[PDB]
């Protein structure tokens, strides 16, 4: 019924451009009202840790790193928690690590028991370095600080997605971490295969199994492509789990944008979210 | 190569 009525409301009614422009107004207001601030991200000791000057994590929901803290390590990383459907910390949306934030990225993974990492960008995008390789090659393990990262096996989930089985070691404890990377999803755009994107989410959920640990989700800035993944996964859970009878995609995206800046970056990605959700409900 | 979005 609830999924059904959602499509009815869609059919009763392609703008949408109006709705997303209203999402932008709400964002600008949260910043005017100081309900979303970027104080920790602007600190002079943290600025170099931001990939982009215009993308800072909100103080209210930022990931706070306490691991190695006794050693004098900063609590800071450009990343935010996003709440899941049950109200728990389901996602961590973070930027593509820089050469000097690789260690912080692994502190994050380690401290929060992360099992699955979703990557929605490439290392090199427009002739530009967009993300550092943080995973291991079969042929070179990766070392930052006290962590040793090791590639066990690689395969393709499908033509667009690489599934890497990683081992990470820290102080004699060992954990498996899975990374799924989506290869052909540009910036401000949409993936080449909405179906493959769904499969990525499907596989991430299988690998995640039970357990309260959040999915780690990133792209280059940790905004547009990251926010689309989180939103897709969030709405899938709603369905598998609980779709409200007044269910609104406008409210979901608003909620996301309140936790991670510009989560869902462009009108095009917003329309894409609608097409995807609509398809998902038909089945 | 400095700025992403807004």
């Amino acid at each position: 019924d609830s999924a059904r009525s959602f499509l009815e409301r869609l059919e009763a009614r392609a703008v949408l451009a109006g709705e997303f422009s209203d999402i932008q107004a709400c964002s600008a207001a949260w910043k005017a009202d100081g309900v979303c601030s970027t104080v920790a991200g602007s600190r002079p000791e943290n600025v170099r840790k931001n990939r982009y000057k215009d993308v800072l994590p909100y103080d209210q929901t930022r990931v706070i790193l306490s691991l190695l803290q006794e050693e004098g390590h900063s609590d800071y990383i450009n990343g935010n928690f996003i709440r899941g459907v049950d109200g728990s910390l389901a996602y961590i949306a973070t930027q593509g690590p820089l050469p000097h934030t690789l260690l912080d990225f692994w502190r994050l993974v380690w401290e929060f028991g992360v099992k699955v990492i979703l990557m929605a960008c490439r290392e090199i995008e427009n002739g530009r370095k967009r993300c550092e390789r943080y995973w291991a090659q079969e042929q070179e393990p990766l070392q930052t600080g006290l962590f040793c990262i090791t590639l066990i096996k690689e395969k393709w989930l499908n033509e667009d997605i690489m599934l890497r089985t990683l081992k990470v070691t820290f102080q004699k404890e060992s954990r498996s971490v899975y990374q799924l990377q989506y290869m052909s999803w540009p910036d401000r755009g949409v993936p080449s295969s909405p179906d493959h994107m769904l499969a990525m989410v499907e596989e991430a959920r299988r690998l995640q199994g039970s357990g309260p640990e959040p999915l780690c989700v990133h792209s280059s800035a940790g905004c547009g492509r990251t926010g689309v993944l989180c939103t897709v996964d969030y709405v899938r859970q709603l369905l598998l789990t609980m779709i409200p009878p007044d269910f609104s995609l406008f409210d979901v995206v608003l909620k996301m944008r309140k936790q991670r800046p510009a989560a869902v970056q462009t009108e095009e990605q917003y329309r894409f979210l609608y097409h995807t959700v609509a398809q998902m409900f038909c089945s | 190569l400095q700025r992403y979005s807004e």
